[PDB]
């Protein structure tokens, strides 16, 4: 109950709170992703 | 019981202050460089406060406990 | 000088706190099944990540068991009717929170289970939107215990 | 550093068509750019090299139909943690031979 | 990297669940090259051993502020001694074996001097933990708290901002949003922040029967009320600065509406254009 | 057999420290101490004449109770000390403990492992840091332990002790000590203390010379 | 006996939570802290005489606390002789 | 002096602001929630960011929380039927206000995803009416709380 799950509810909280309340002010957030010609494909 | 809120306050702004002023003039150069002294800057700044905040909350108290007659009976022999 | 017809109230209390949240539990409990159910004849892998959501029907119901315990532990026979109502105000609270709460937790596990069947991607905000609804039955909890402590 | 994000820009490369398979293969082990496409106006699939990536696809179905025949069967498949460059040489038509 | 973990430990503060979660978070992080050599299937599983680093800080935090709340598993752990005291109510006061007999709950007061020598010096004193007035204390105090954090979070945020539109070279950006916007927040939030502080500085014990109370001063400062009965004023003169703020906040919204529209028409539509 | 090297007066100095903090350690966590005393109220039936209490090393002080006739209607009320100094009390007798400990190790270290012991001198280096250790540890240990057992004595005072409780403060009462606790082995205790610490400080001079930085 | 590794292993863990717990909450309860105090199975009568029973009652509790504690030990050595034995 | 059941209506008023807005919260929670399930499986790159209505949902809930403490914190066992009516006026006020912002974040929501996974542009939109469905529920919580502290 406590460990999982309401560990769980405060961590996406703690990430909302990050997200809407915090990173509105500065963060703008829209640009591409930079994934490189890295040899990614040893999976 | 000699909880001053004259030492705690010292002790412990002393503390968190080091570690985010001091610390980061050690730190050595290298690429995680950045993120280390963000870390010790970010969490002397907010373990402090929290700190700060807890203690100033009793700071001056303004209203009591309440407590069971069972508790204060065992307590006034306990407790200073 | 305790009216007698005053405890009913505290009873009411835990009786609302323990059946309202029930049966938020219970619907949270069908729709989310009816969505595993079906979900379940095309995605077998996905029964396991799927139940949760019944794991957090099941969470309503213990938020609507710990208040009413708590209420019937708080319960007397000359009880007040001051406390008496308080205890009432616990047990619409918590008990109506865990209704909508667990409408929500259905609704939304039905509705996400289904759609992970097709797009798999969907599972984290699926876990995403299912937390933020079982916070209401928490608010529920937290309000219940404060009037049932008062 | 980590403070902000990067400073990316934009360019362009000339160079001999032969080389061009080489060279891009070492920009491909270095790892740091990442390619545009200069001809979206048309498919992909009908570019200078379309037999290339046609063939490609088929002997990578094939490599996939032996290593299934290895998986139903018992022999392992070596993980020997090498990772060469395929070779721009002719060679290419050795390997599918 | 740092304020995540310290949030999410204000919310999950428990010193004992923190020790549980660095416990897992270690368990992961000295295992991470088996682990990730011989992955899984399990998203869930695979998904937190991801993230086993922000679990690590994440505990660690928890473990803090578990410890600043004074809480492991719910209780206290009575290492520096009980600021409230007992005895010196009998003293003092005028408690007797009769109380302790017929009030079953009694009660306990900092007024008389002999009972508070000071605040607990790290956290909250052990002796709410047991006292069912609990709630009234540790309800404000959270309550409040997350106020302070929340707001000096948003403060911090919108500093952020400034160092983005130095090195974008948008002085306009600057002028009429940031500055506008911060003098918006500190005047509204950052005041109740100051107001805060101050209470806690500012009344006692003694204070306790006529001590002011935010929520009525904010809102009547909201509304121009400051009435002359009720509580009296926190602080000499206060309602001029109070108006101030509540003007210059006002005025911040028109500040950073008008003018940038204004200014885009006076550059693009009469320079650029004349 | 390197007996011989303990034989050596450095050897001595390692023995001092060993007998030293083992009967520091046993003068300071086997003390008990009484108190006693008479209070004889205006109705001689309310007198209660030989009042009695006792208390341990720890010095949890203000724990320590008895109940006194309140000289009305013959009633007892509760009574408690002032203080406690755990704090300094369990630290130094701790400290008492460890120290001849680490004596010990060294010495059987003496006994049989010089040529290691003296490897680079790393031996002289490390039991010159333990030295400074347990020096400092004795230092402010002693300091506070001192300032302890004297505001001890204040507090355990018979006749401070009368003076905080009312009865003598009543009217038509009159109270006096029966008996003042000794404090024998805790004065050892503390001599004992200052004597390690001046011990452990000259071993670092001695050591001085066994590193080779003198 | 033997069991799946995972289940011996999740008893190995629990095992030793549980004996680090009840030591800790057996030390405090020894201790006599107030913290724990509504946990005692005090009785009314007790609060008269003075806190030396109350003690007692403590230090029943912090026995038990360490014989479960005990139990614990042994169920977490019998789960890694599982463990191994897998 | 003061009528002994004047409690009762601050403990429903406590109740109620808890109560009332945390069953629109759960609506606009479960229509957002079908509506990003929906939206999922053509667009699946789209639902962190459109989990923006679901996250403005949970402040309804907020709203009801703290009205709710409020009213409790100021209820006592002897307070004026005055008092008590204005608690029950504050708590009715956020709660059913709450309601009222939870259908419209509720409808809007569920709307705009649809209409996003078929058009981008409209996110901004989105987020525009449904900062204005949610500022019924703030209006409610100022007449809240403008009246529990009176």
């Amino acid at each position: 109950i406590l460990l999982i799950m309401e560990g769980l509810s405060a961590f996406l909280h703690a990430l909302r709170l990050h997200w809407v309340e915090f990173q509105n002010k500065f963060y703008t957030g829209t640009g591409f992703k930079f994934l490189p010609f890295s040899f990614e494909h040893i999976r | 019981t000699a909880h001053s809120f004259a030492l705690p306050v010292i002790i412990f702004t002393t503390f968190w202050g080091l570690i985010g002023i001091a610390g980061p003039w050690f730190v050595p150069k290298g690429p995680n460089r950045g993120v280390i002294i963000t870390m010790l800057v970010a969490t002397a700044v907010c373990c402090y406060l929290f700190w700060l905040i807890a203690i100033l909350a009793q700071l001056n108290p303004l209203f009591g406990p309440q407590l069971k007659n069972e508790t204060i009976w065992y307590v006034r022999f306990l407790w200073e | 000088n305790n009216p007698e017809y005053s405890s009913f109230f505290g009873v009411m209390g835990a009786s609302s706190a323990m059946v309202f949240s029930a049966m938020g539990a219970a619907y949270g409990t069908a729709k989310s099944g009816t969505g595993i159910a079906a979900m379940s004849v095309m995605r077998p892998e996905l029964i396991m990540k799927s139940i949760i959501p019944v794991v957090m029907a099941g969470i309503i119901a213990i938020y609507g068991l710990v208040v009413a315990v708590l209420i019937a532990n708080s319960l007397t026979d000359g009880i007040t009717l001051y406390r008496s109502f308080l205890q009432l105000g616990a047990g619409l609270s918590v008990g109506l929170s865990g209704l909508a709460a667990g409408f929500a937790i259905g609704i939304v596990g039905d509705a996400g289970v289904r759609g992970t069947a097709q797009q798999p991607r969907l599972f984290v905000g699926m876990i995403l939107i299912l937390i933020f609804a079982e916070v209401l039955g928490l608010y529920g909890l937290i309000v219940a215990l404060i009037l049932s402590t008062k | 550093e980590l403070f902000r994000s990067e400073e990316m820009t934009l360019a362009q490369l000339f160079l001999q068509s032969e080389a061009a398979y080489c060279c891009v293969s070492e920009l491909e082990e270095l790892g740091k750019v990442q390619f545009r496409d200069l001809n979206p106006d048309v498919n992909v699939f009908q570019r200078k090299f379309v037999n290339e990536v046609r063939r490609c696809e088929e002997m990578d179905r094939k490599l996939r139909f032996v290593e299934k025949e290895i998986r139903k069967a018992n022999i392992p498949i070596m993980d020997t943690g090498e990772n060469p460059e395929v070779p721009f040489p002719r060679d290419m038509i050795d390997l599918e031979a | 990297v740092i304020t995540f973990p310290f949030l999410f430990a204000v919310m999950f503060g428990d010193f004992g669940h923190g020790i549980l979660m660095t416990l897992f978070a270690v368990w992961m992080v000295l295992r991470e090259s088996r682990i990730l050599s011989q992955k899984n299937e399990n998203e869930m599983f695979s998904m937190v051993f991801s993230g086993r680093y922000i679990i690590l800080l994440m505990g660690l935090f928890s473990i803090y502020t578990g410890l600043i709340y004074n809480d492991c598993f719910s209780k206290s752990l009575n290492i520096f001694g009980s600021s409230w005291s007992v005895r010196p109510m009998f003293t003092i006061g005028n408690w007797t074996e009769e109380t302790l007999l017929g009030s079953s709950v009694l009660q306990l007061n900092p007024a008389i001097p002999g009972v508070f020598g000071g605040p607990y010096p790290f956290g909250i004193d052990p002796i709410w933990n047991i006292a069912t007035n609990k709630l009234t204390f540790l309800n404000s105090f959270k309550m409040k708290m997350s106020v302070i954090l929340g707001i000096i979070h948003m403060l911090f945020g919108v500093s952020l901002s400034l160092f983005n539109h130095i090195y974008f070279k948008k002085p306009l950006n600057i002028y009429f949003g940031f500055i506008p916007e911060i003098i918006f927040m500190s005047s509204l939030f950052g005041y109740l922040v100051i107001l805060i502080f101050y209470k806690w500085t500012a009344y006692d014990a003694h204070s306790s029967r006529n001590a002011p109370s935010l929520l009525i001063h904010f809102i009547n400062m909201f509304l121009f009320s400051y009435p002359e009965s009720g509580n009296a004023m926190l602080y000499s003169g206060q309602k001029g600065i109070q108006c101030f703020l509540i003007v210059v906040a006002m005025l911040c919204v028109p500040w950073m509406l008008l003018f940038k529209p204004l200014i885009l028409r006076h550059q693009y539509l009469r320079k650029k254009h004349l | 057999g390197q007996f011989r090297v303990v034989k050596e007066p450095l050897g001595f100095v390692k023995v001092l420290q060993w007998v030293f903090a083992i009967f520091a350690f046993a003068t300071c966590g086997s003390y008990t101490g009484e108190l006693r005393l008479s209070v004889e109220c205006a109705n001689k039936t309310e007198s209660a004449l030989n009042i009695e209490v006792e208390f341990e090393y720890p010095f949890r002080l203000h724990q320590v109770y008895f109940d006194a006739p309140s000289c009305v209607k013959g009633g007892t009320t509760k009574i408690f000390l002032v203080g406690d100094y755990s704090s300094s009390a369990e630290f130094f007798v701790t400290v008492a403990v460890f120290a001849f400990l680490y004596s010990m190790g060294a010495l059987a270290t003496y006994i049989f492992l010089q040529n290691k012991y003296r490897e680079n001198n790393k031996g002289p280096m490390m039991d010159f840091l333990a030295t400074a250790v347990f020096a400092f540890m004795w230092l402010v240990s002693s300091s506070a332990w001192a300032k302890g057992l004297s505001d001890v004595k204040m507090a355990t005072d018979p006749e401070n002790i009368i003076k905080e409780m009312p009865m003598c403060r009543q009217t038509g009462n009159t109270c006096k000590e029966l008996r003042d606790p000794v404090t024998s082995g805790l004065n050892t205790s503390v001599v004992f203390g200052f004597l390690n610490l001046v011990l452990w400080v000259g071993n670092l001079w001695f050591v001085f010379k066994e590193t080779g930085w003198a | 006996l033997c069991c799946g590794p995972k289940l011996a292993a999740c008893g190995i863990v629990l095992s030793a939570w549980g004996v680090i717990m009840l030591i800790m909450l057996g030390i405090f309860f020894n201790v006599h802290s107030a913290v724990l105090i509504e946990d005692v199975p005090f009785t009314e009568k007790d609060f008269e005489n003075g806190p030396q029973n109350i003690y007692n009652l403590y230090e029943q509790v912090s026995y038990n606390c360490f014989i479960a504690a005990g139990l614990y030990l042994l169920l977490g050595g019998f789960s890694f002789c599982q463990v191994r034995l897998n």
